[PDB]
């Protein structure tokens, strides 16, 4: 399996500068009789026209000769001094080529995390390997149940490995020199995210979710969530239950084995968990639980899904739900949206799902504010049956 | 076209409407945590094709970069 | 109007169609632009530098000058 | 602090100072300081009437 | 920051900078910036420039 490094990295301290304090008036006016004594000379020397006048005019005002050196006192009496540029070009240069020294670092723990988390999570047309990684995921709450109650539900932003330390001794607002703080602004803004990860809800931490948006959007997140589950959990791990009052859209999920319900047998083998109302739950197995205590493992773990719109699944779903089961409500009613925490909420026809952020690590949400998500892995009818013809021919 | 010699790299950058960035010359805030979304291709066959993402409007920094050089 | 040149005429109304057009085409291009901090102390210095020539060439109106080298 | 009484030269440029900083207050709706082109353009002006000064000096030379 | 509103010559200086870096990453595909002959030569042109000038003014001086 892949590898993946946290790592801390302070970002290095920006540039000061001292604001120009602006010359004093009097110096104004010193510049201008200066100059009014320049051009009288040289205009007495040309009324004069003599040739001796013309060389002694410019030969005894030659003072620039040792003036070019005597700048160095501008810095003294308080002229203009535009000379010390280079050395502040030269340190903006080296700060910058620091800061690219850090970019390619963010870089390559960006696309080792990458790496990592496309090896757990595979995107949905890819899941047609269906062997050889196939449900290699396990139970036991170590190791692999970092990622054993999660699915991938679409790409997106995450927070990078690396972490950035502050930089420290900031100077003052106005010593901040413009260039190298406007890049570490930036280098912040940006270095903040790593682009087009794979996303993921746990199963483990909400008791239901329900996919508001529309239908078809909706529907394909579905099948693509249910394939992802079928290829990365056993039958023994995670069962699958599907309550729907449309069971065309619903006829492709036969083949897979995890909708086979182990106690009915008939003549294509397991009965499956398909039922066309919540009233048609003759199975009283999954409803003698109690109240669901989030994770922070049950035999199987039942995912039920329902797109029935019934008013009856408040009476076996309380507030709170089921211990060994996790649901998924289709068509979003306000039964099921009383969680805005639950709520997957397709904002554009893309299927760009907005929802509350969720930290990285422990899947808790970390602010109650709606925001941008995902863009969902929706998956087409056709695949998802195309999968499904792949995973009926295993049966291990 | 002697001088221009010297500053076609320069009018090469600014007719590819490459920008350098604004200052915060008096603003007095650096730190601003707004992780702007992506921007998302729909390909053009639409169907079936889950949409693709990209970082942000930077993006076009890559055709703004292809368009400098033929100015070039 | 003292003037009776047609050149004059034809000056002062290109004069007055375009100088303010040209206004417009400031106010409504300049507020969305971003500028470079170059061109804008190009366009703070042409302020002090159109200042500066006033007072000589208002002394050249009086012909101070003149007066002072004949006086 | 009423009448004629005497003052320092550093209470002379801090009540220009204040001074300054209420104009700047006055024409622009901002108090924020750290540049002002309220001097640059007074230098200006004071560039103007000292070249018009050193010109007429320039011009009395002449006879 | 729109608009045509001020900037003070350490922004001034900062852009030249971001503008000849730009220009390096432009022409070479390298920004290591430890040296720039861009600059080398601009002052070269100048020189040339201001050697023309002078001569210029240098021949003024006849009559």
């Amino acid at each position: 399996a892949p590898v993946v490094k946290p790592e801390n990295i302070v970002l290095p301290t920006p540039l000061s500068v001292p604001p120009p304090e602006g010359k004093p008036w009097w110096l104004v006016v010193v510049g201008v009789l200066v100059v009014g004594l320049l051009v009288g000379m040289v205009g007495m020397t040309v009324a004069s026209g003599s040739r001796l006048f013309l060389g002694a005019g410019a030969i005894f005002p030659i003072f620039m000769i040792g003036g070019v050196a005597m700048m160095m006192f501008g810095g003294r009496f308080g002229g203009q001094q535009q000379m010390s540029r280079p050395k502040l070009d030269a340190m903006r240069a080296q700060f910058m080529l620091m800061l690219d020294m850090l970019r390619e670092t963010a870089q390559e723990s960006a696309d080792s995390m990458d790496a990592n988390y496309r090896w757990f999570h595979p995107a949905p047309t890819t899941l047609a390997a269906a062997v050889g990684s196939s449900r290699m995921w396990e139970r036991q709450p170590d190791g692999k149940d970092l990622n054993f109650g999660v699915v991938r539900v679409g790409v997106g932003m995450t927070r990078p490995e690396v972490t950035w330390g502050e930089p420290q001794n900031m100077p003052t607002d106005i010593e901040l020199e413009p260039v190298t703080g406007k890049a570490l602004q930036e280098f912040g803004r940006y270095q903040s995210v790593v682009y087009n990860l794979p996303k993921m809800v746990s199963l483990l931490v909400e008791p239901w979710y329900s996919l508001v948006g529309e239908r078809e959007q909706v529907l394909g997140l579905t099948r693509a969530i249910i394939c992802q589950l079928a290829f990365s959990h056993g039958p023994d791990h995670v069962q699958m239950i599907v309550v729907t009052s449309d069971p065309d859209r619903w006829d492709w999920v036969k083949w897979i084995p995890h909708f086979g319900d182990p106690r009915r047998r008939d003549a294509a083998g397991n009965a499956r968990m398909v039922y066309t109302s919540v009233r048609e739950f003759a199975t009283e197995q999954a409803e003698l639980f109690a109240g669901r205590g989030s994770f922070t493992t049950p035999t199987p773990h039942h995912v039920i899904i329902s797109d029935i719109e019934d008013p009856q699944w408040e009476y076996v779903i309380s507030s709170e739900g089921v211990d060994g089961v996790t649901f998924f409500d289709l068509t979003g009613s306000p039964l099921w949206t009383g969680a805005p925490q639950r709520v997957l909420r397709f904002t554009d026809s893309a299927g760009v799902i907005e929802t509350l952020p969720r930290d990285r690590d422990t899947w808790m949400v970390i602010d109650d504010n709606a925001w941008f998500f995902a863009l969902a892995d929706q998956m087409s009818e056709a695949d998802a049956e195309q999968f499904a013809h792949q995973m009926a021919h295993w049966r291990l | 076209c002697v001088l221009m010699y010297h500053g076609a790299p320069a009018l090469s950058r600014w007719l590819s409407g490459i920008r350098l960035p604004v200052f915060p010359s008096a603003t007095s805030r650096w730190v601003f945590e707004a992780r702007p979304d992506l921007p998302t291709t729909v390909v053009v066959s639409g169907g079936g094709q889950p949409t693709l993402e990209g970082p942000a409007s930077v993006r076009d920094v890559l055709l703004r970069a292809e368009r400098a050089r033929s100015f070039l | 109007l003292v003037s009776g040149s047609p050149a004059v005429l034809s000056a002062g109304v290109a004069v007055l169609v375009l100088l303010p057009a040209a206004g417009l085409t400031a106010a409504a291009v300049v507020p969305n632009t971003i500028y470079s901090p170059l061109f804008r102390k190009i366009v703070e210095w042409i302020e002090y530098l159109c200042l500066m020539p006033i007072f000589p060439l208002a002394l050249w109106l009086m012909n101070v000058y003149e007066a002072i080298r004949y006086r | 602090g009423y009448g004629l009484g005497l003052s320092t030269r550093t209470q002379v440029t801090g009540y220009q100072f204040l001074a300054r900083r209420t104009a700047m207050a006055l024409t622009r709706w901002r108090v924020r300081m750290e540049v002002e082109p309220g001097r640059r353009q007074v230098l200006a002006v004071v560039a103007s009437v000292s070249a018009a000064g050193v010109i007429c000096l320039g011009a009395l030379l002449w006879s």
